[PDB]
């Protein structure tokens, strides 16, 4: 067959809940271990704290999962964006496009236009 | 930052906000909008759906600024400053007119009182004759009638002209400006800025272009700072040394200079500016300028009064300056000592 | 003086006089992806050293 | 009271200047520097590279215009596979989002003078796929663009009818009488 | 081109013909006319020539475009018709509306066309009248 | 190494991360998620924050067991890396 790519990892679901906590763990020290590696790949000119910061806010968005057939795409398509990011094959523009560097209110949103 | 802006001839403007298709309701004009600056203001226009007409001189100069809007939005005329009539047809349709037009040194059919009284005069003029609500002239920094550096002096009666004709002018005094494509980076980190007359001690309150072409959108919308003065500079005061330490530690180059006594540098800039076609850097003003110190004068509104806190020139160094490190210096992080 | 010495001068002077007239009538508009490496439209890794 | 003393009698005389498509040669300056554009311009006519970058199917009829019927050899027109290497860049086939930062990065390493052709509906407005999620509406998103060619696809001779408008354009394009005025 | 036709058709046409045809077309071309654009482009056959070469224009301008060619020979050069505009009955229709001027490519000029909305505006706001107190 | 060099610089980063509840809790037998206040994400960083400190790549298997500040030491004695 053709040779799966560098950080090709073959897609498993997930035995039971310890399976699942400790590829989580698995993947989020995997992400933050590699944000100096980003930086300088994408010349990032924010410092490597704020990248850590965005990494741990998008594992933190599915904090609440009590589903392993949920958590298992999930834990794919990290493994796929770590592999993409990884490798180089998305560019600046794309990582650039993950850092955003809606109304407060009622009132300030009726006041502008909805939003 | 409404659905609704009301404008000084009391027209409404109803508007639809995001993006490049929809409606932001005000026709602009722009003049000396192909420099540097020009770009972050037509940009910041065009991409919320304004109508930007964008007078121009040499057409393939113009082209990056088409890209800024949908079609249709930005409208290029072709004008000359002692073109009367251009100017007429460029400032009539428009509810605000911003003045960008400068040259930091003489050409052979301008001077620099040629370029900004008399400029500024026509622009004006016609901003009085089709009685177009806004008016931000963009001045320098250090502007003064009673100035003797030919550029602080007549862009500041050009300052006093616009107010003489038409007394709502917003006038906008930025200092020594950076960002990409910078006059003030991008020299320090260039190698034709070899020659200087004073030690390169000279202080300023640098400011992101970037921030400045916010600050005037921020003008437009907020009516109130119509007939005002505002000087945009930054946060600390630097010298063109603590500036060019900076970029050193940022190109990993150690860059140098000559320094020449300016009763012998200024005759030969005023040479090469003489007998050389392109810009230079080096003319007998700029050397003038060379040995003066930026003030802020007090009773002038403030990047504060827009609701805006300028960002500091080391926190863009390794941003602009990345593309001049040495390959074995390129793959490392920025400096942030 | 000698014809291989005078040749050697012009051969050089004229990699100079086209090599002056380039570096003074074109353009000059140096930025930073118009100063990248070629990789057929794509950054890569730098590992050519 | 006026500005500065000269005010309200200095305006009765000012010099009312004709605009660059409104002038001409006058004396030997001129003369000279018409010249000089004529001999640059000639040259970049003459000698009209385009990259070999094409997307899909328009650089089909592209790629005509480089065989024996059309020859595009016989007008100087030679393709050059680097970007610093090349003078124009036609945009023949649909930009994807995917290849949006590819063709602005080989155009953004493309040396100056340079030039912009767009090649077809999808590079002109997205075309046929103008309502897909993947496509952008039209190259000059991205790039800034000197001709547009109609056409799904164009036919070879309407390319050349393209390419004859830029070098028309660049005939008429004014480089050292630009300066003379500033 | 090649020495038996060059120098034939140079020997018909003339060296002050020649020099200009090497100066436009490039080549030298000899044929008979067959009929001139309202815009004053000249049209010459000659079937003795390779394909596709058998018909080709004189343009009247010196700035020569090929949107100068007048609608019904644009489609005799295409070898669309075989029959010129000379001896074609419908370029006798009468139409009135019809440009009586030469009307080309307008591009890069001031006469461009600037598109426009040819409809009015959909919803129409009150013109308010304040009644008095 | 030394046992108290590799121990020294662990109070300043873990006093020096943001949010711990207070800086006078670590000691040499300190865990962080009973005393220190540290859920699994934050455990995970400050494992990622020793291991940058002492130059040292710490595995998954080892990674894990370091729930006390006791194990951070031994494990950094155990590692020929400084
Ligand atoms: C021959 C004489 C050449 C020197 C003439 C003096 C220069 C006058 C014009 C200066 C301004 C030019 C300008 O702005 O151009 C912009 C641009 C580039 O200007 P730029 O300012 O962007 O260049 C940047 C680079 N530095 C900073 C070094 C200047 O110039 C051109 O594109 C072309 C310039 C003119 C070249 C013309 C062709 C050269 C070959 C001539 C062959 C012989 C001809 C003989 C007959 C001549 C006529 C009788
Ligand atoms: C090396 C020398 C190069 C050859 C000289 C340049 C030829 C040239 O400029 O002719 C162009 C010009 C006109 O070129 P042009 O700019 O009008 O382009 C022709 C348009 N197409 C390509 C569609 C046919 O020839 C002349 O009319 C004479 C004026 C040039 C003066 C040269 C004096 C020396
Ligand atoms: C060839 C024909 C003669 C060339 C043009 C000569 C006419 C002329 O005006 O030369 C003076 C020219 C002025 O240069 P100028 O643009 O005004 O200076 C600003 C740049 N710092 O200065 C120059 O000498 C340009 C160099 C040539
Ligand atoms: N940048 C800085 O550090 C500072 C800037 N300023 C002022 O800010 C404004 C914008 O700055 P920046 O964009 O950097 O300046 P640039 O010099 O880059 O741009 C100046 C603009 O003025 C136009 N212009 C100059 N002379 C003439 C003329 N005679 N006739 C017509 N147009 C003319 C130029 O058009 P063209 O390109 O066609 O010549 C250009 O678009 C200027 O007025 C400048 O003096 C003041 C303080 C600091
Ligand atoms: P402790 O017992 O508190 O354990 C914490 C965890 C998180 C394990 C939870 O208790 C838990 O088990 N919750 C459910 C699992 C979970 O939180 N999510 C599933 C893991 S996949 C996931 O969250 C993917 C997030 C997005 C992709 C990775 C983040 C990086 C994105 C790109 C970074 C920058 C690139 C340019
Ligand atoms: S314009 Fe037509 S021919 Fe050209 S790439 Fe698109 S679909 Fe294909």
């Amino acid at each position: 067959a053709v040779q799966p790519t560098k950080f090709a990892v073959t897609v498993r679901q997930s035995r039971n809940w310890a399976d699942a906590k400790q590829r989580v763990i698995a993947a989020y020290r995997a992400w933050i271990r590699a944000a100096p590696e980003i930086q300088t790949m994408y010349s990032i000119p924010f410092p490597v704290s704020h990248i850590r910061t965005r990494i741990r806010q998008e594992f933190e968005r599915h904090r609440y999962v009590n589903k392993l057939n949920v958590v298992d795409v999930l834990l794919q398509q990290s493994n796929a964006d770590f592999q993409e990011t990884m490798n180089f094959w998305r560019q600046q523009s794309h990582v650039m496009a993950f850092f955003k560097e809606l109304p407060s209110n009622f009132i300030t949103g009726f006041l502008e236009g909805r939003n | 930052i409404s659905d609704i802006h009301i404008t000084r001839t009391g027209k409404p403007l109803i508007r639809i906000q995001g993006g490049r298709s929809s409606l932001g309701e005000h026709t602009a004009t722009v003049f000396g909008a192909t420099g540097q600056l020009g770009r972050y203001i037509v940009n910041r226009l065009a991409r919320q759906g304004c109508t930007v007409i964008v007078p121009y001189r040499e057409e393939m100069a113009k082209r990056h600024l088409k890209v800024s809007g949908d079609l249709g939005r930005v409208i290029f005329m072709e004008f000359d400053l002692r073109n009367t009539q251009s100017i007429e047809e460029s400032v009539r349709h428009s509810d605000v007119v911003y003045n960008l037009i400068g040259r930091d040194y003489p050409t052979k059919n301008f001077s620099l009182a040629d370029v900004h009284i008399e400029g500024t005069e026509r622009i004006v003029e016609a901003v009085a004759k089709y009685d177009v609500d806004r008016f931000i002239q963009v001045s320098t920094y250090n502007a003064n009638p009673d100035s003797t550096c030919e550029f602080f002096r007549t862009k500041g009666i050009a300052e006093k002209v616009a107010r003489h004709v038409f007394p709502e002018t917003t006038i906008v005094r930025p200092a020594p400006m950076f960002g990409f494509e910078d006059r003030l980076l991008l020299k320090l980190a260039s190698v034709t800025n070899l020659f200087t007359s004073n030690h390169m001690r000279e202080k300023f309150w640098p400011v992101h272009v970037n921030e400045v072409g916010e600050a005037l959108e921020r003008m437009l919308y907020d009516d109130s700072t119509a007939g005002q003065t505002f000087e945009l500079y930054g946060p600390r005061q630097y010298s063109m040394a603590q500036i060019a330490e900076l970029v050193d530690r940022e190109i990993y180059k150690k860059r140098r200079h000559i320094n020449l006594p300016k009763p012998i540098l200024q005759p030969l800039a005023e040479l090469i500016n003489r007998v050389l076609w392109w810009d230079t850097g080096l003319s007998r003003d700029q050397v003038e300028r060379e040995f003066h110190d930026q003030v802020i004068d007090p009773t002038a509104k403030t990047f504060k009064d827009l609701g805006m806190e300028p960002t500091d020139i080391s926190k863009w160094t390794y941003h602009y300056l990345l593309p001049y490190r040495p390959s074995t210096y390129y793959d490392l992080p920025p400096s942030t000592e | 003086m000698s014809a291989m010495s005078i040749y050697i001068i012009f051969v050089s002077i004229i990699a100079i006089l086209f090599l002056a007239i380039d570096l003074i009538f074109a353009p000059h508009n140096p930025y930073k992806e118009k100063l990248s490496a070629f990789e057929c439209g794509f950054h890569s890794f730098s590992q050519s050293r | 009271v006026e500005p500065y003393p000269g005010y309200e009698l200095r305006k009765s005389l000012r010099k009312e200047v004709p605009l660059p498509s409104q002038e001409g040669t006058k004396g030997l300056v001129q003369y000279a520097l018409t010249t000089l554009d004529i001999i640059t311009n000639w040259a970049r006519q003459g000698s009209f590279w385009p990259m070999t970058f094409g997307l899909a199917c328009c650089a089909v009829e592209m790629m005509h215009l480089s065989t024996p019927r059309y020859d595009q050899d016989r007008l100087g027109i030679i393709f050059r596979a680097s970007p610093r290497q090349s003078d124009v860049m036609i945009v023949a086939g649909t930009l994807t989002n995917k290849m949006a930062p590819a063709l602005r990065q080989v155009y953004d390493q493309m040396p100056d003078p340079r030039w912009v052709i767009s090649m077809g509906s999808c590079a002109n407005g997205g075309g046929y796929y103008h309502y897909s999620y993947s496509v952008v509406r039209g190259c000059d998103r991205i790039v800034p663009v000197d001709v547009y060619v109609p056409g799904c696809p164009p036919t070879s001779e309407a390319l050349m009818y393209g390419i004859f408008q830029l070098q028309r354009k660049m005939r008429n394009t004014k480089i050292t009488r630009m300066w003379y005025r500033k | 081109s090649y020495p038996t036709r060059t120098l034939a058709n140079l020997r018909k046409i003339g060296l002050k013909e020649y020099f200009r045809q090497l100066l436009y077309i490039g080549d030298t071309k000899y044929g008979e006319l067959v009929g001139v654009d309202k815009f004053g482009n000249k049209f010459y056959e000659n079937k003795e020539e390779l394909p596709l070469r058998t018909r080709w224009v004189d343009y009247a301008k010196h700035d020569y475009d090929a949107a100068h060619i007048e609608p019904m020979w644009h489609a005799w050069i295409s070898y669309q018709v075989d029959t010129p505009p000379t001896r074609e009955p419908l370029t006798q229709i009468e139409r009135p509306w019809a440009p009586k001027e030469h009307v080309p490519n307008r591009s890069f000029t001031r006469g461009a066309y600037k598109p426009y909305n040819t409809t009015q505006p959909k919803i129409q706001s009150w013109e308010p009248k304040a009644a008095p107190r | 190494l030394q046992k108290v060099e590799v121990y020294e610089r662990i109070k300043s980063l873990l006093a020096g991360f943001d949010k711990v509840n207070d800086p006078n809790n670590i000691t040499e037998t300190a865990h962080f998620a009973n005393d220190l206040g540290l859920d699994s994400l934050d455990t995970v960083e400050v494992v990622m924050a020793i291991e940058e400190e002492f130059s040292i790549e710490i595995p998954d298997k080892d990674a894990d067991q370091i729930h006390s500040v006791d194990k951070a030491i031994e494990y950094i004695l155990r590692q020929p890396d400084a």
